[PDB]
């Protein structure tokens, strides 16, 4: 539960590389709490 | 949160399918709604945001949240009981049986809505989203959610005797999906042009 | 210097049950005591007790009663009313002794077009009596509860007017939607049999009758939700459900 | 690059008896989603986060090959082509329906198969040429045509019976992201329905195919596309009605319902 | 370098029950694991669990069975056999999930004039099968237990001889009066339904038949006493007693 | 990673004449295995441990490919499938019978072979597609079916006459380990014998096969599975009776014996 | 009699790797001496 892959691209262009294995943390608040005066 | 197509009674056509009806009763301890907790095909849950997202995955885990908003006039009051019944048997027959499970008592007032949290109560860690009869996936049964009149919807003289409840549903922070699969409702009989 | 604002909204959560209310009248804690478990110095029964916790320490809702024009009042004996419901009932049956407190939430909603006043009382050792000594069906009516025949005398030869000396709240429709009482255990001994002795009696009596801005009026019910608190049981054996 | 982000956990809870703090009570009118957490609604125990969320990441969701084109080369002409869209097949198209804007690279894989008139597999070994024909370049008319010299247009040559051909493509739009949807017209001083919802910036051209020698048997090209290095913006209500046409969103909509119906709302 | 002296006497006390024995063969702790509660990291069900303690964590004695000359063997599924007895049964019914260990004490006394050998086994996931797939009355026989039809094959197509790989003790009359097994919870998931899945099977099989210094022989029974250990329950609702 | 663990050795012993220490005497009633070692029973010499134990390790025991499926694709339909179990063939099934719970990864290798009606080998070159169809995904009905687009379902394409196809799979169960055996029912409020001993958590779905063009000749798929990264718990008495059915443990049990019989116990 | 292998996995996921060549030492006592009051 934390799959760390090998970058390594044998080609010149970035497009040639495989899929990004990195996990960016999500921020649902743009969609869940789009209110101005945030209350909890 | 997305709105549940909860009023799926035979004969109800769009938009009205989004509003569960509540009305002044002449009977005590009456029932308002029943829903089998499934992220798997056909049911009201399946057409929602969470539900069509589940059409793409094969396993799930986590807590779900249901927020209901009352649509009656400002003068109309009421108290309802929302209950989640862990699996093992069938849907609660009466309110006395339903109140024995996980529940919330909602009071209509200035706060239009209430939230019923359906906690992750499973033996597994993960459940399958399908109810596939061939592989016996009803093994992964998750229970039932029922709604009852706690008091009654009472109105002033001449007011609308029927109002509604709009149910919304969303996944909670401990919710995750596993194994991508294809949607069964997105078909093609020929190449598009 | 002020008496109503944020005290109107409330949420109580016990075990897997939560209650909310948007028109409360604060919370009444009987005699200022919060339910508590039996002390090592006050105790007497030597066996290690059973403390069920969440399975029993939660809210149970009884069948609703309709508030009618000729309604005199209703009452429920505790633990009697709950002795046969859920995990609380099971523990009360299987043990010879029981001790516990209560969280009571009486609810009755109407409209700004109604008027009526209910007195909600928690009476300790409410030994009843009318023109004759009561029968089992009156003294221990179970979950269905009983009804006052002589509410003016409080079914005990005393008085409804002086009953305010007992823990209480009022459900006055122009003001509130419900009442909430927290009750500690009361008895002259450490523990007692749940099937032979009723410690508290929950009483609901209409003092100002229900009137409406029309002659009809929709069904206006009264619902009682109760939660056992800080319970402990001793003297485990087979289950025995009533004193009959 | 590591994919170890976890789902949230659960911490222990106790009984609440508060005349002020009421998280169960919401107000959906604000457009905000409920604020209530498991812990504030029931007495909860402690659960340590053990579940991962990588399979729902935008990259993992789109990062697998899907059929997007399937041109058929006839024996009489020995040449076909394919307009580059992802609108011909429903599965991928519906996956993309979740977002408004998407920026990504593509990996194409092409599988060639020969068949008989009765569409049964046959053995056939030749070399085929796939040529990228961008807007403005002259189109080939025959298997013979001079346009196949490929002086500037890029081309890929592979055997009919050899491993699949494969290559990557950068993010090509003149725009800053592709649009899955477009509420506007393709041209100025034009208001034709056929030009509404058509965003030319998404059309990079055609892929032309031919065999290096006149074809003996049919030959069908299956074109697979893998979306990778994905960036998505503005989520949408996904597509529920079936797709009828390739260039617009019209649907049949006979019965106005999506989920199944039942006798009563009070019984299953 | 020695194998029998003070290991012959034993006393086990759980809750309000104590067992004694003057001819034991030591105590067997399955896989060397003592029953234990579910870890915060291993857990998944979010609700706070019910931990009954003394009310359920105690010894229950089932109806005795007579050891006859034609007796093939007996078995009980756990928690099945106890799902409807006492406070343990109540908790198992009222909850969707259960987890727990066991303390098993099988007893069979005879005389120095008898001879016979019983094999006492604790089989994990004892999925049974004979010439045909078993019916509910065979797979979940309740407190009465079941009987082996094909003991040589251990009712599963394996073998009685290789069954010693499972936690076990022998009740060899010339040596001992009884057997004691302590079993930890075993499953491939954290918790499970007490009414749909049997984790352990207690099996008692005569390997050397009962013989006596006469042809008659008094009634020689076999009694099973079992105690739930380190139990916890989740998913509270109404009581559901069987998977039927 | 090193596999150098050794078996135990033997040290020298001498004569014993003790009225207290008696290791030869046991008491099997305790459920404990004998405590006696070679040295305490005979005068022994010294032997230095020279033997390894790696070939009996759980990993080495299961770590080799075995036949687990063998679907046959007919020429009329040009499509078959395989329910993913390891219960169809006896050799692997019996190896797993030694344990109750097993957690592991799998390496599948698929070999395709074409034949004639009389089952003799023929030459046939096409590309086949293997698609993973998880529970809930729509199943393909024809070689033509739209489900083969594989928008979300993963697929593997390889040649009939090319090297074997091969890939790995993680530990997929919803459970924390697979169960080789299950003393319970598949559903609630159901007590049917067909649902006893069936643990749905072990069934991850089907593998569907098709040729990319209608098949000219038969085509049989041999699916091999290699269990790797193995963890085993709770050893069992292994299976002695033959397997009759795929989903239960019924056996014939005519003669109640396993080993061979002899005339006397006092002679061979 | 001590086969030490090369780890090296050219793929991103752990499942992709070959079989574990490591030898964990066995402990038969869970099965051979499951008695509480251990005697020798
Ligand atoms: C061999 C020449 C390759 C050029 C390929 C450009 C591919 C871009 C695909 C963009 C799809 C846009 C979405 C849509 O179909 O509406
Ligand atoms: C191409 C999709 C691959 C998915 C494969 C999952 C394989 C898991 C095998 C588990 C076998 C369980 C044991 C049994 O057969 O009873």
């Amino acid at each position: 539960s934390t799959i760390n892959y090998n970058n390594i691209n044998y080609y010149s262009h970035a497009a040639s590389a495989a899929q990004n294995k990195q996990d960016f943390t999500q921020d649902p608040s743009k969609f869940t709490q789009p209110i101005a005066d945030v209350i909890k | 949160e997305s709105i549940l197509e909860a009023n799926n009674r035979e004969g109800v056509e769009g938009v009205e399918r989004y509003v569960i009806p509540v009305s002044v009763q002449d009977a005590l301890d009456a029932q308002i709604y029943a829903l089998r907790l499934e992220l798997g095909g056909s049911g009201p849950l399946s057409s929602s945001l969470l539900g069509t997202l589940a059409k793409h995955y094969t396993q799930w885990s986590g807590s779900v949240e249901i927020t209901c908003m009352f649509t009656g006039t400002f003068m109309t009051t009421g108290k309802v009981l929302l209950a989640y019944t862990p699996p093992g048997g069938d849907m609660p027959r009466n309110r006395e049986e339903a109140m024995l499970g996980t529940h919330v008592i909602w009071d209509f007032g200035l706060q239009s809505s209430i939230t019923l949290v359906i906690p992750w109560i499973s033996a597994s860690h993960f459940r399958g989203v399908s109810n596939d009869d061939v592989l016996n996936y009803q093994y992964y049964a998750a229970g039932h959610v029922t709604i009852w009149y706690q008091t009654n919807m009472v109105i002033p003289p001449g007011f609308p005797n029927t109002a509604g409840i709009i149910m919304m549903i969303a996944a909670q922070p401990n919710f995750s999906f596993r194994i991508q699969k294809d949607r069964e409702d997105m078909t093609q009989t020929a190449i598009l042009q | 210097e002020a008496c109503g604002y944020s005290d109107r909204v409330a949420q109580l959560t016990l075990g897997n049950s939560t209650i909310t209310t948007q028109e409360a009248a604060n919370i009444c804690v009987a005699y200022g005591c919060w339910p508590a478990k039996l002390s090592d110095t006050d105790a007497t029964s030597v066996d290690k007790p059973t403390e069920p916790g969440v399975s029993a320490d939660r809210f149970y809702t009884l069948r609703s009663k309709p508030w009618q024009a000729d309604s005199k009042g209703w009452y429920w004996k505790l633990p009697d009313a709950l002795n046969n419901t859920g995990m609380f009932g099971q523990n009360a049956q299987f043990h010879y002794l029981y001790r516990g407190g209560w969280a009571v939430h009486v609810q009755c909603n109407a409209t700004k077009f109604h008027q009526g006043t209910l007195l909600v009382l928690a009476i300790p050792e409410h030994q009843i009596a009318t023109q004759e000594q009561p029968a089992f069906d009156r003294t221990m009516p179970g979950s269905e509860g009983g009804t006052f025949q002589e509410p003016f005398w409080l079914e005990d030869g005393t008085s409804l007017g002086n009953s305010l000396i007992y823990p209480h709240q009022w459900i006055n429709l122009r003001t509130n939607n419900s009442a909430t009482l927290i009750l500690p255990y009361v008895n002259a001994i450490p523990m007692d049999s749940a099937i032979r002795h009723s410690n508290w009696t929950l009483a609901i009596i209409p003092v100002a009758p229900l009137k409406y801005a029309a002659e009809t009026t929709p069904l206006v019910p009264i619902t009682v939700t109760i939660a056992p608190m800080e319970t402990e049981y001793n003297g485990l054996r087979r289950a025995i459900a009533s004193n009959q | 690059q590591a994919a170890g982000a976890l789902v949230a956990g659960t911490s222990t809870s106790t009984h609440s008896v508060a005349t002020d703090s009421t998280p169960a009570l919401q107000a959906a009118e604000t457009g905000a989603t409920s604020t209530a957490r498991d812990e504030s609604m029931i007495e909860t125990r402690t659960i340590v986060p053990t579940h991962g969320i990588h399979e729902t990441s935008v990259e993992s969701f789109f990062g697998r090959s899907s059929l997007v084109g399937m041109p058929l080369l006839a024996t009489g002409t020995s040449i076909t082509h394919w307009r580059i869209d992802f609108r011909e097949f429903v599965q991928l198209r519906a996956k993309m329906s979740w977002f408004t804007y998407m920026r990504f690279d593509v990996e194409f894989t092409i599988i060639a198969t020969s068949s008989t008139g009765q569409n049964v597999t046959t053995e056939q070994h030749t070399t085929y040429q796939v040529m990228y024909v961008p807007p403005g370049a002259p189109v080939p008319s025959n298997q013979d045509s001079f346009q196949w010299q490929s002086g500037c247009n890029p081309s890929v040559f592979a055997d009919t019976d050899g491993p699949p051909a494969q290559f990557s493509v950068p993010f090509m739009s003149s725009a800053n992201a592709y649009s899955t949807v477009y509420d506007g017209y393709a041209r100025f001083m034009d208001t034709d329905p056929d030009r509404y919802g058509i965003l030319p910036s998404n059309f990079l051209g055609f892929m032309y195919f031919r065999t290096l020698e006149d074809a003996a048997h049919q030959v069908r090209f299956r074109i697979y596309a893998k979306i990778k290095h994905t960036s998505c913006w503005i989520p949408r209500a996904p597509r529920q009605a079936p797709y009828k046409k390739r260039y617009n969103l019209v649907f049949s909509g006979d019965s106005d319902r999506i989920c199944s119906n039942r006798a009563s709302l009070t019984s299953y």
